[PDB]
């Protein structure tokens, strides 16, 4: 967006020496076929386990029984003959 | 914690088995108890 100087104008570009025209043109680089080499193993001996863990520990229980329940020799009360 | 009522569980007594008894030896027994008319 330059302003044209009317007192000192200039013309378009003139030819100048050039950079040997084939040396600015590249070759198209020619890929050969390739292979991810080797026979891959199916599994890996991992350093960490792959499953979930638990944040807190919960107390577990198992039921037990008591035993054969016996009789008893109670201390027996007195007879309510109007004193009680 | 559990008073001797001895009306709701039999006739409880207090036992002293002595080893040596001199002449005119006695056993003094102090008591402390509740009493009402239930």
């Amino acid at each position: 967006m330059a302003l044209i100087n009317p007192q000192f104008p200039y013309a378009g570009p003139v030819p100048i020496p050039g950079p040997a025209p084939t040396e600015t043109m590249p070759l198209l680089n020619y890929r050969v076929e390739g292979r991810i080499a080797g026979i891959q193993q199916a599994r890996q001996f991992m350093p960490f386990l792959q499953g979930p863990h638990r944040e807190v520990a919960e107390q577990t229980y198992y039921a037990i029984g008591t035993g054969i329940q016996m009789g008893q020799t109670f201390n027996q009360p007195l007879i309510n003959t109007q004193e009680g | 914690d559990k008073p001797i009522y001895t009306l709701q569980y039999g006739n409880v007594g207090f036992v002293v088995n002595p080893k040596t008894v001199n002449q005119n030896a006695r056993l003094l027994m102090g008591y402390e108890y509740f009493t009402s008319r239930t």
